[PDB]
């Protein structure tokens, strides 16, 4: 099982890296701004009730 | 609203249950309802079973 051709690691470690860096940049623009439901990304519920309430 | 995210999520529930496959033979649609057979062994009877029920 030694193989130069494929590293299957570097594959399964490249995702965890690409997660761990997202989860950290949906982090700071909620901090920057100070909204959890920038976009509707998140609750699709939320925005609509919130639009109401803010009317 | 809520139904409506609701509704896509069961989409692709379904869509990866149709899609998964290696290479070309899905793999969650039944067809290893009745466990396949790879053998193991060198002589007949030295065999192990995989089964996969639809998903």
């Amino acid at each position: 099982a030694i193989t130069v051709n494929t590293n299957v690691t570097s594959m399964k470690a490249q995702k965890n890296l690409n997660t761990s860096n997202s989860g950290l940049s949906t982090s700071m623009e909620r901090l920057s701004s100070g909204l959890r439901i920038n976009s509707a990304k998140d609750d699709a519920a939320g925005l609509a009730i919130s639009n109401r309430l803010n009317s | 609203s809520i139904k409506a995210e609701m509704d896509q999520l069961a989409t692709e529930i379904d869509s990866i249950g149709n899609s998964t496959a290696f290479g070309n033979t899905k793999l969650l649609t039944g067809t290893f309802s009745a466990g396949k057979v790879f053998q193991v062994g060198h002589q007949e009877g030295e065999d192990i079973k995989v089964t996969v029920k639809a998903s």
